[PDB]
DNA sequence: CTAGTTGATCTCATATCAGGAGAAGGAGCAGAGCG
C-alpha cells in the first residue's frame, strides 16, 4: 500500500496503476481533504485527470477515515455526455462503490427522489448532470453530501447562471472541480470557480474585479502604459500565489 | 520565602515551584512604579502597546494622534531610576505616518525586524524595524479596529484584520494576498485573535454580540459560535448564540491557549473553552467597559496561577482567570485605560490610556 | 567566545525513581534505579543486588515504568525525559554483549502548555493499551501501544480539570480508566474517566466524582481482586471502588505526609508507604469473601527519607532516597525490641543535595579534598571526597583479631616469601599460602605458645622470630633453633625491632643490642634510658656494607622521637613533640633522595624529617595529620622505590612524586597491619589485615573517589574552613516541634560545648539554627552555638577583616516569622573560635535577610535583601558601612576576584560590580539582561562568569570586548541537567586552565575548566563525530540534550564541550575510533582524551 | 414496452433683452443675558 500523513492508505495495486503525477494528485486531494478545502484539478485534458478522483475516493473509502465512517454519500456533476463514462470508470477502477446515475436514461426507473434518498442513505456515488442539479436544488440539497465533484466544472463559470447558484448551494467543504481550462474568457470566470471550491479565498466578486480583473486585464492591451503593465504583473503574481494551493494544473 | 530558597536548594521542591510561586507573588505585588517612567511622546491617547515576544526588550505603542513610538524597556543606565527611552518614532513628519489613530501595532512574532500597525486610515502597514520604512501597505475599504498575527505560525504568515465591515480579512504577508475573507459576522469586528496553540484557529469578536472561532484553512465557515448559556436558551441559529449582551470588544486566549476570555459592553467577562466554546461559568463579577472600539487586555504567563489584566475604566482590574477572584485594581491612570500589556520576564505590566501616559506596574520589593 | 570543558567528577547519586520487574529476562527480577541521568539495572539476587548494566541517558529520567505488551517475553521499559523525550527500551543480551535497543521513541513536548504543578506524571495502562502522560495543566497526553508505533505518536485529550494532583489507571476495567485527584475551589475531589483510543476522548468514568480529604495527594490503583483506588491524604486513607467507601484516619500518619508507596503483593493486600520523616508504614487490605473489609496502617520502622521504595522479595525493600543514602532494608516478621521491623542490610552512598562545599588541602598535601554539606533533615551529613587508590581482594581468610604479619621464604632456595606468620594474643599461627591456596601448616623452629612481635628472613640463610619472651634464630634448611638469647631477668620484651642482619629489642626502660652470626646470637651494646621505650627502627637503608648505622627511639613521659648512634646507643639528638600520647610507631626509610624518619603519635599526626647518615640530626620538622587511630608504618618495595603504608581507620599509602611527598588515600575500610608478599602465585602483592579477616591484594593505578561520611542528623546549610583554627564552621538546621523539643539527638545537641545567642537586638514545628565548629581531623563537633529564636542562619564566611589578625566566623542571619514573606530583620554576627569556645565579637542589626557574604579585600561584602553593601571592620571591632548598591531584585549570590563583584540575582541573573577604591562606591560595570533565575555563580577569568540557572543550565557571560558596553554577553550555553547549588575553585588532583568544581542537588560533582581555541575546535569536531558514531539509548540527539532550555527560550549549546561524551571516546573499539577520526591519527586523540581525563 | 422523432421550452453564451410676485433659506450682525 501507499501511505500518507494521517490515515490515508490507498491500495498498492491501485497506486501502481497510477502515474507519478496522478499519485501526486491523489496526495494533493487528500491534503485538501485534511484542510477541508476544495480545489480545481486543472490538468490539461487527456492527462487521465478523472482517474485521480477514482484513486483518491477509493483510498478514502478504503482507509475508513473518521459523522462519516470513511466516504459518505457523494455527488458527481458532469456534462451529459460523459455520465456513463464515469460509471464505467468507477466500475472498472473500483468495483465496490455503488454509482447511481441520475438521468432520464438512468437505471432506476422510479421517482428520482427515491434514488436521491437511496444514495444518501446507502452512501453511494450519485452521478448527475448540471441540469438535474439546476432543477433539483431543493431535493438534492437536503442530504449532507460528502463530496461534490463537478466534472468539466467550468460550466459554473458564470456566477449568476442558475446552475452556478445551484451548485453553490451545496454545504460540504469538499468541493472539487475537474476543469481542463478553468478560465476561458476573463477572470470573472476564475472567481466563480474559486467561489465554488473555496467561497472566501478571492473575495467578493466586486472586490475581485476591482483588485484583480481590471489591472490584470489592462496589462494585456497593446497601448497600456508600462506602469500599468507592472501593476498587472504584480497582481497576476499575487493571484497565482493566492490560487496556488487550490489549483493543480499539470 | 527562605523556606522556598531552602526547598529549591535541597531539592524538596522542583525549581519550577520557586519560579512560579515567586512569579505569582510578584504579580500580586504589582504597584505603580514611580521608580520607573516611560517617555511621553504621544500627543493623543495610547490605544495599543506591544512588547516583543522574543527578548521582551522593546515596546511599540500606537497613539490616537497616529504616531507609533518604539520604546526600549531595558535600564541601560546604572541608576535604579530610569525612563524607558523612545528608540524610534513614526512621527508627525514621517512620510508614512498614519493619517488617523493607530488602533493596533504588533511585533512580527519570531523576529524583531518587522512589525505591523493598523489604523483608522483604513491601512495595515508593515514596517521594517531597522530602516523604519513601510515594506507593504494593505488598504481596506473600511476602518481597521484590530489586526493580529499568529504568535505560533512557523508556516503561514496571515494577518487577520477586523474592520467596520462585517467581514474578517486575512492578509498574507508572504506574497501579498488581501482577498481572503471570513464571512459570517454581521457588524463590525472589534477584535480578532489567533490561537496561541493552534496554527490556523482564529477567534473574531463583533459588535453583533457574537464570537466565532475559525479554522482559516477550512472552507466551511466558523467552527464554533460562543453561546452564553450553552443551550439553556436554544434557537435555530439566526440571532441566538451571542457571547454577550452588548458588543464584544475584546478577546484574549489564555497563555496555554485552552481558554478564551471575552469582554463585552454588557460589563461582563466570560471564560470559554476554546475547543468547544462552552462557557465555563467563571463569574468575574462586573467588568466596566464601555469602549466603542477594541479593548486590548492580556493574561499573565509563567505564574503559579494565571491572571488577566483588564482595563476597568481608569484602572487595571486584575482577576484570577480560573476562579474569578479579583486580585486588585491598579489605580494610577487619570482617564479611561485603553490597553495593558504584560512583560512575561519580570511580571511587569505596562498600560496606556487616553491621558497620553504609559504607566509601568512593577512588583513591590 | 568562551571555551569550557564540563565533565562529571562524581556521577549523580540521588535516586529519583526506581522500579522492579522482569527487564533483563523473563526469570530475572530486576531493580531499575533512575539516578538523574543514569539508569542502573541490577538483578535481585537472593542476597543484595548484582549490577548488570549502567547506561547514560541523554536526559533527566522524569518517568520510568516497566510494562509488558501482549506476546512480549519480558518487560519493556518506558522512559520519559525532563525535556520530554519518550522512549520504549528493551534489553537484549547476546552472550557477553549487552544492548539497550530502542523499540520506539519520540518527543512529546507540546510547543506551549503550563507544566503541571505536581510535575510530570507517567502512567501505563495495566493492560499496556496506552501510556498516559500528564505533562501540562488541562491536557492529558495518550501514547497508544496497540497501534504499534516506532515514533510514539501521541494525542491530547482535553481534561476539564486543570489542577490534577495524582492520577492512576484503574485495574479490572474493560476500558482504560484513569482515576485522579484534582483540586477545584470547592475542595479536592477524586474523578474517573474512561479513555477511548478510537474516539480519542474521555467518557464518563465507572464511579462519579467524590469529595475527598483536603490534602489528598496520592492515588493507589489496587489490583483486580479489589479493584478501586486508595487515596492517601494527610489525615485519612480512603478506599473507593464505586459503591464501597472504606475510610480510616490512623493517628500515626498524622505526624508526617506520605510521599511514596509500593505494592508488596501482586494482589494488593499490602502496601509500603514512605513519609517525609523516614518512617515506613505497611497498609494492609483485609479481604472478605472478594471485597475489601477494612484498612489497617502499621508502622514498620524507620528508613532513610524515601523518594521511591520498591519491594524486591523475601522482605528485602530498596529504599531509594534523594535526601540521604539509598537503602536495602529487610522487613522482619517480628519486632526488634525497639518496635521496628526494618533492618538495614546495605547502604548506597548518596551525596545528597549538596547545598554547599569547600575544597580544603587537608592533611597538608598538594591534593584538594572536597568537604560538602550533603543531605537533609535527618540525613544531613558532611561528606569528605578525595581521589583514592584501590586493589583486588584475591586471598581472604577470616581469622579474628590479627596482630602480626610477616613474609617468610620457607623454601630456602627461592627468594620469594612463600610463608606468612601471624600472632594473635599469645601464640603464632603460620600459613603455607602454597600457590593461591591458603591453609595453616607448621614450620619447625617457631613456637605456638608465645606472642610474636616480629619474625622474618635474616642473613646466613636464617630465619628469626622475636617473641614476647625471648628471641629465636632458626637455621632454615637443617633444623630448628641453634641460637637463642633471652633477657637475663627473663622480662618480656616490651618493644622490639629487627632487620636482616642485626636485632634491637627494648626491655622496659633499658635497651639491648644483639647482632646475628651464623648459628649464633651475639649481644654487644646496652643502655639505661630515662623512661620506657615506645618504638624503634633500625632498618639498614642504602646499607652497602651489611649493617644499619643508626636507630630511632620514642620514650614515655618525655615524648620525643630521639636518635641513637647504633654501636653506642648514645644520644645523637633529642627532639620533643608535645602531647600526652606515646608514639606508637616510628620508621625511617628513603624516598628517592635520602633517609627520612616517620614518627607518628596516637592521633594520626606524622612528622617527616631529613635524616643525615653522619650526624643523624633531626631538622625540617613538619607535620601531617592522618586519621584518628594510633598508627603503624611498614614499607613495601614497588617496581620503582620504597612505598610506605600507614595502617589505621584511613589506610594511606605514603610516597614521593617528583621529590614531593604525597599522602595518597586507599579505598579500603580499615587495615590493622600490612606486610609485603611476593609469592609465586602472588607477585608484589600486599597482605592487609583487619579485625575480622586477612585481606590480600595488589596496587591499582586507577583512582576511585573515597567518600567519608560524618552523620550530622540535621540539615547542614553552609560550610567554611578556618585553617588557623583547624576546624570547619557549619551552618546546621534542626527541626523542633513543640517550649520546643528536638525530635532526635542532632550533631548540634551532641557537641563538646555549646552556647546560645543572647542578643539585645530583637525583643507545629520550628527550625532551630546552630553554628557547628567541627574538628578538621576527627570531624567531631567541637562546639555548637544556637542562634536566636526564629533566626535563620543563611550565609557564613570565615575570614579576617580590616587590619586585626584574628580570623572570624561571620554568620549572616534573618529573623523568620510566618507573618511575612520576606524577612525584614536580620543581623551579621562575628564569632571568634579560640580556646574551644565561640565568643561573639561583634553584631550588626541589618534590615533584611543576609543571603550571602563574601570577604572582599579586607572588607565584608554582605547582600541584605535587595541591597549589596560593603562593611568595613573598624579598629573598635564593629562593622561600619562603606557603600551600598540597590539595583537588584534579590542579591542571592556573591563572588569576588580583585576589585570586581559578581552578583547572581533571584531572576535578573548576573551583575558585574566594581568597587572603585579611589572613590569608595560601587559601579555597575556590566549586566546580563536575560531573565535567568540563578542557582549559583562563579568567576572563571577576569571577564568570564559562569552561571547556573534554575532550569538546569550553565551559561558563561562575558564583558563585551557606548552604553551597550554595560551588557554582559552570554557566550556560553549548556544544559547540564543538574541543579547547581555551589561552585568552587579547586581540584581533586595534584591543556586546560583553571578548575571549578560544582555540587548539585542530585549529588553530581562536576568540573568546568577553560580550554584554548585550538583544543576547543578539535574537541568540538570530535564531539560531532562521536554523535555521528555513538548511539544513545533512547535515540536522543546529544545536541538536543545539551541545548540550553528554558520555558521561554531554547538555544543550541555553544562554548561548552561535554567532557563526558569526549571521555566516552575511550570506551569504543578501534574500528569505531577510525570512524571517528576519518579526516590526525587515532592514537593522537587517545593521548588527548587521556590527558583530558587527567583533570579529575 | 422502447427507441426515435419532434415540438416547445428553458438556459446559457457570445460583444464593445420688456416678468412679477411671494415665500424659504442662509448669512451677517447687533445685542442681550449670562456663566
Amino acid at each position: 500500500d501507499a501511505e500518507f500523513d494521517e490515515g490515508f492508505k490507498v491500495p498498492g495495486f491501485l497506486f501502481k496503476k497510477l502515474f507519478k503525477y496522478q499519485q501526486t494528485g491523489v496526495r494533493w486531494l487528500w491534503e485538501l481533504h485534511c484542510q477541508q478545502a476544495g480545489g480545481i484539478l486543472g490538468d490539461e485534458m487527456g492527462l487521465g485527470r478523472t482517474i485521480q478522483i477514482i484513486a483518491f475516493l477509493a483510498g478514502l473509502s478504503y482507509s475508513k477515515i473518521r459523522r462519516f465512517e470513511g466516504l459518505g454519500p457523494t455527488v458527481i456533476v458532469c456534462p451529459t455526455t460523459v455520465m456513463h463514462q464515469w460509471v464505467k470508470e468507477f466500475h472498472t477502477w473500483w468495483p465496490p462503490f455503488r454509482v447511481a446515475i441520475l438521468h432520464e436514461t438512468g437505471s432506476y426507473t422510479h421517482k428520482k427522489e427515491k434514488l436521491i434518498r437511496d444514495v444518501a442513505h446507502c452512501h453511494g456515488i450519485l452521478i448527475t448532470s448540471y441540469s438535474y442539479i439546476r432543477l433539483m436544488q431543493d431535493d438534492i440539497s437536503r442530504y449532507d453530501w460528502h463530496y461534490v465533484i463537478l466534472d468539466e466544472g467550468h460550466k459554473i463559470r458564470n456566477p449568476n447562471a442558475a446552475v452556478t447558484l445551484a451548485c453553490k448551494q451545496f454545504r460540504t467543504p469538499h468541493r472539487i472541480i475537474l476543469s481542463g481550462s478553468p478560465m476561458q474568457n476573463n477572470l470573472r470566470e476564475l472567481w466563480s470557480l474559486f467561489d465554488f471550491i473555496f467561497p472566501g479565498k478571492l473575495g467578493t466578486l466586486p472586490v475581485f474585479m476591482e483588485q484583480f480583473s481590471v489591472p490584470i486585464t489592462m496589462g494585456g492591451y497593446s497601448n497600456a502604459s508600462p506602469v500599468q503593465v507592472k501593476t498587472a504583473y504584480k497582481c497576476a503574481c499575487v493571484l497565482r500565489d493566492t490560487i496556488n494551493p487550490y489549483l493543480l494544473r499539470r | 520565602m527562605l523556606g522556598f530558597l531552602s526547598a529549591r536548594q535541597t531539592g524538596l521542591e522542583d525549581p519550577l515551584r520557586l519560579r512560579r510561586a515567586e512569579s505569582t507573588r510578584r504579580v500580586l505585588g504589582l504597584e505603580l512604579n514611580k521608580d520607573r517612567d516611560v517617555e511621553r511622546i504621544h500627543g493623543g491617547g495610547i490605544n495599543t502597546l506591544d512588547i516583543e515576544p522574543v527578548e521582551g526588550r522593546y515596546m511599540l505603542s500606537g497613539g490616537s494622534d497616529g504616531v507609533i513610538v518604539l520604546y526600549d524597556l531595558e535600564n541601560s543606565s546604572r541608576q535604579s531610576y530610569y525612563t524607558c527611552k523612545a528608540v524610534c518614532s513614526i512621527g508627525r513628519d514621517h512620510p508614512d505616518v498614519h493619517r488617523y489613530s493607530v488602533e493596533t501595532v504588533q511585533w512580527y512574532p519570531h523576529d524583531t525586524g518587522m512589525f505591523t500597525s493598523s489604523s483608522f486610515d483604513k491601512t495595515l502597514k508593515v514596517w521594517d524595524t531597522n530602516t523604519l520604512q513601510t515594506a507593504d501597505v494593505f488598504n481596506f475599504e473600511e476602518t481597521v479596529y484590530s489586526h493580529h498575527m499568529s504568535p505560533v505560525s512557523t508556516k503561514h504568515c496571515l494577518v487577520a484584520v477586523g474592520t467596520r465591515g462585517p467581514k474578517v480579512q486575512l492578509c498574507d504577508l508572504k506574497s501579498g494576498s488581501c482577498s481572503h475573507i471570513l464571512q459570517g459576522h454581521r457588524q463590525e469586528i472589534l477584535a480578532v485573535s489567533w490561537s496561541p496553540r493552534y496554527d490556523y484557529i482564529l477567534a473574531t469578536a463583533s459588535a453583533d454580540s457574537r464570537v466565532k472561532l475559525w479554522d482559516v484553512r477550512r472552507a466551511s465557515g466558523c467552527l464554533i459560535t460562543l453561546d452564553q448559556h450553552n443551550g439553556k436558551k436554544s434557537q435555530a441559529v439566526e440571532s441566538a448564540n451571542t457571547a454577550h449582551n452588548g458588543k464584544v470588544n475584546g478577546l484574549c486566549f489564555t497563555s496555554d491557549g485552552l481558554h478564551l476570555l471575552t469582554v463585552g459592553t454588557d460589563n461582563r467577562m466570560r471564560l470559554w473553552n476554546s475547543s468547544n466554546g462552552e462557557n465555563t461559568l467563571v463569574n468575574y463579577g462586573k467588568v466596566c467597559n464601555n469602549s466603542k472600539k477594541g479593548l486590548k487586555f492580556t493574561v499573565s504567563c509563567g505564574c503559579s496561577s494565571e491572571f488577566v489584566f483588564v482595563p476597568y475604566g481608569s484602572t487595571i482590574a486584575v482577576y484570577t482567570v480560573y476562579s474569578g477572584e479579583q486580585i486588585t485594581m491598579l489605580k494610577g491612570h487619570y482617564k479611561t485605560v485603553d490597553c495593558c500589556v504584560f512583560q512575561s520576564n519580570f511580571q511587569e505590566l505596562y498600560s496606556g490610556s487616553r491621558d497620553c501616559n504609559i504607566l509601568a506596574w512593577v512588583p513591590s520589593l | 567566545m568562551s571555551y569550557n570543558y564540563v565533565v562529571t567528577a562524581q556521577k549523580p547519586t540521588a535516586v529519583n525513581g526506581c522500579v522492579t520487574g522482569h527487564f533483563t529476562s523473563a526469570e530475572d527480577l530486576n531493580l531499575l534505579i533512575a539516578k538523574n541521568t543514569r539508569l542502573e539495572i541490577y538483578v535481585v539476587t537472593a542476597e543484595g543486588l548484582r549490577p548488570v548494566k549502567e547506561v547514560g541517558m541523554y536526559g533527566k529520567i522524569a518517568v520510568m515504568e516497566l510494562f509488558r505488551p501482549k506476546g512480549e517475553s519480558k518487560d519493556l521499559l518506558f522512559i520519559l525525559t525532563a525535556k520530554y523525550n519518550a522512549c520504549i527500551l528493551e534489553y537484549k543480551q547476546s552472550g557477553e554483549s549487552i544492548d539497550i535497543i530502542t523499540r520506539a521513541h519520540g518527543n512529546v513536548q507540546d510547543r506551549i502548555g503550563r507544566p503541571s504543578e505536581t510535575g510530570i506524571i507517567g502512567i501505563i495502562d495495566p493492560e499496556c493499551r496506552m501510556i498516559g502522560l500528564r505533562l501540562y495543566d488541562g491536557l492529558f497526553k495518550v501514547i497508544p501501544l496497540d497501534r504499534d508505533n516506532k515514533e510514539l505518536k501521541a494525542f491530547n485529550i482535553r481534561l476539564e480539570e486543570l489542577h490534577v494532583i495524582d492520577v492512576k489507571f484503574l485495574y479490572g476495567c474493560q476500558a482504560p480508566t484513569i482515576c485522579f485527584v484534582y483540586q477545584d475551589p470547592q475542595g479536592r475531589h477524586v474523578k474517573t474517566y474512561e479513555v477511548s483510543l478510537r474516539e480519542k476522548e474521555f467518557n464518563k468514568g465507572p464511579w462519579k466524582q467524590e469529595n475527598v480529604e483536603a490534602e489528598a495527594s496520592m492515588v493507589i490503583a489496587v489490583p483486580e481482586p479489589f479493584g478501586g483506588a486508595i487515596i492517601i491524604g494527610q489525615e485519612s486513607i480512603t478506599y473507593h471502588n464505586g459503591d464501597k467507601y472504606l475510610a480510616i484516619a490512623p493517628p500515626i500518619i498524622k505526624q508526617s505526609t506520605i510521599v511514596c508507596h509500593n505494592r508488596v503483593d501482586p494482589n494488593g493486600s499490602r502496601y509500603l508507604l514512605g513519609d517525609m520523616e523516614g518512617r515506613l508504614f505497611m497498609l494492609l487490605l483485609e479481604k472478605e469473601e472478594v471485597t475489601l473489609k477494612d484498612l489497617r496502617v502499621e508502622l514498620l520502622g524507620e528508613t532513610s527519607i524515601a523518594e521511591c521504595l520498591t519491594y524486591l522479595d523475601n522482605g528485602v525493600v530498596f529504599v531509594g532516597s534523594r535526601l540521604g543514602d539509598s537503602q536495602l532494608v529487610k522487613l522482619n516478621v517480628d519486632s526488634n525490641e525497639q518496635g521496628s521491623y526494618v533492618v538495614a542490610m546495605e547502604t548506597f552512598t548518596n551525596l545528597g543535595p549538596i547545598v554547599d562545599m569547600c575544597v580544603v588541602d587537608l592533611e597538608r598535601q598538594g591534593q584538594g579534598q572536597l568537604v560538602t554539606c550533603s543531605g537533609a533533615f535527618k540525613e544531613g551529613s558532611l561528606r569528605i571526597i578525595r581521589n583514592g587508590i584501590g586493589i583486588h581482594e584475591h586471598a581472604s581468610i577470616d581469622l579474628p583479631g590479627i596482630k602480626g604479619l610477616w613474609p617468610l621464604r620457607s623454601d630456602p632456595n627461592r627468594e620469594t616469601d612463600d610463608t606468612l606468620v601471624l600472632s594473635f594474643v599469645g601464640q603464632t599461627r603460620v600459613l603455607m599460602l602454597n600457590g593461591e591456596e591458603v591453609e595453616e601448616t607448621e614450620l619447625m623452629g617457631f613456637v605456638d605458645d608465645q606472642q610474636t612481635f616480629f619474625c622474618g628472613n635474616v642473613a646466613h640463610q636464617q630465619l628469626i622470630q622475636i617473641t614476647s619472651a625471648s628471641v629465636r634464630l632458626v637455621s632454615q634448611e637443617p633444623k630448628a633453633l641453634v641460637s637463642e638469647w633471652k633477657e637475663p631477668q627473663a622480662k618480656n620484651i616490651s618493644v622490639a625491632s629487627c632487620n636482616s642482619s642485626q636485632v634491637v629489642v627494648a626491655v622496659g626502660r633499658a635497651l639491648y643490642y644483639l647482632q646475628i652470626h651464623p648459628q649464633e646470637l651475639r649481644q654487644i651494646s646496652h643502655t639505661e634510658m630515662e623512661h620506657e621505650v615506645a618504638c624503634l627502627d633500625i632498618t639498614p637503608l642504602g646499607d652497602s656494607n651489611g649493617l644499619s648505622p643508626l636507630c630511632a627511639i620514642g620514650l614515655w613521659t618525655d615524648i620525643s622521637a630521639r636518635i641513637l648512634k647504633l654501636p653506642s646507643f648514645e644520644l645523637l639528638h633529642k627532639e620533643m613533640l608535645g602531647g600526652e600520647i606515646i608514639p606508637r610507631s616510628i620508621l625511617m626509610t628513603t624516598f628517592e633522595s635520602s633517609h627520612y624518619l616517620l614518627c607518628a603519635l596516637g592521633d594520626g599526626a606524622l612528622f617527616y624529617f631529613g635524616l643525615n647518615i653522619e650526624t643523624g640530626l633531626l631538622s625540617d620538622r613538619k607535620k601531617v595529620t592522618l586519621g584518628t587511630q594510633p598508627t603503624v608504618l611498614r614499607t613495601f618495595r614497588s617496581l620503582s622505590t620504597t612505598n610506605v603504608f600507614a595502617c589505621s581507620d584511613r589506610p594511606t599509602v605514603i610516597y614521593s612524586s617528583n621529590h614531593k611527598l604525597v599522602f595518597s588515600n586507599v579505598n579500603l575500610k580499615e587495615v590493622n597491619y600490612m606486610c609485603p608478599l611476593n609469592s609465586d602465585g602472588y607477585p608484589d602483592s600486599l597482605a592487609l589485615a583487619n579485625n575480622s579477616t586477612l585481606t590480600i591484594g595488589t596496587i591499582d593505578e586507577i583512582q576511585k573517589l573515597h567518600i567519608r561520611t560524618v552523620p550530622l542528623y540535621e540539615s547542614p546549610r553552609k560550610i567554611c574552613y578556618q585553617e588557623v583554627s583547624q576546624c570547619f564552621g557549619v551552618l546546621s538546621s534542626r527541626i523542633e516541634v513543640q517550649g520546643t523539643t528536638a525530635l532526635r539527638p542532632s550533631a548540634s545537641t551532641q557537641a563538646l560545648s555549646s552556647s546560645v545567642s543572647s542578643s539585645k537586638l530583637f525583643s507545629e514545628e520550628v527550625e532551630v539554627h546552630n553554628l557547628l565548629i567541627i574538628d578538621q581531623h576527627t570531624f567531631e563537633v567541637l562546639h555548637a552555638h544556637q542562634f536566636l529564636q526564629n533566626e535563620y542562619a543563611l550565609s557564613l564566611v570565615s575570614c579576617k577583616l580590616g587590619k586585626d589578625p584574628n580570623t572570624y566566623f561571620i554568620v549572616g542571619t534573618a529573623m523568620v516569622y510566618p507573618e511575612e514573606a520576606e524577612p525584614k530583620q536580620g543581623r551579621i554576627v562575628v564569632f571568634q573560635y579560640s580556646d574551644g569556645k565561640l565568643q561573639t565579637v561583634a553584631e550588626k542589626e541589618v534590615k533584611g535577610a543576609v543571603y550571602s557574604m563574601v570577604e572582599f579585600n579586607g572588607k565584608l561584602l554582605a547582600s541584605i535583601n535587595s541591597t549589596v553593601r560593603l562593611y568595613e571592620w573598624t579598629t573598635e571591632k564593629e562593622l561600619r558601612t562603606e557603600c551600598n548598591h540597590y539595583n537588584n531584585i534579590m542579591a542571592l549570590y556573591l563572588k569576588t576576584k580583585g576589585d570586581f563583584i559578581l552578583v547572581g540575582d533571584l531572576m535578573r541573573s548576573v551583575l558585574l560590580l566594581a568597587y572603585k577604591p579611589m572613590e569608595g562606591n560601587f559601579e555597575e560595570i556590566a549586566r546580563d539582561f536575560n531573565p535567568n533565575w540563578m542557582s549559583a555563580v562563579e568567576i572563571l577569568d577576569d571577564d568570564n562568569f559562569l552561571g547556573a540557572e534554575n532550569a538546569f543550565n550553565l551559561f558563561v557571560c562575558q564583558k563585551d570586548s557606548d552604553e551597550e558596553r554595560q551588557h554582559l554577553q552570554e557566550v556560553g550555553l549548556f544544559h547540564l541537567g543538574e541543579f547547581v547549588n555551589v561552585f568552587c575553585h579547586g581540584s581533586l588532583v595534584m591543556p586546560t586552565q583553571g578548575s571549578v568544581l560544582f555540587g548539585t542537588v542530585n549529588g553530581m560533582i562536576g568540573l568546568v575548566t577553560s580550554l584554548s581555541e585550538s583544543w576547543y575546535n578539535l574537541l568540538l569536531d570530535m564531539q560531532n563525530r562521536l554523535n555521528k558514531v555513538i548511539k544513545s539509548v533512547g535515540k536522543i540527539e546529544h545536541s538536543f540534550w545539551r541545548s540550553f532550555h528554558t520555558e521561554r527560550k531554547t538555544e543550541p549549546a555553544t562554548g561548552f564541550i561535554d567532557g563526558d561524551l569526549i571521555e566516552s571516546f575511550l570506551d569504543i573499539s578501534r574500528p569505531k575510533m577510525q570512524e571517528v577520526v576519518a579526516n590526525a591519527t587515532a592514537d593522537d586523540l587517545i593521548k588527548v582524551v587521556e590527558e583530558l581525563t587527567r583533570i579529575h
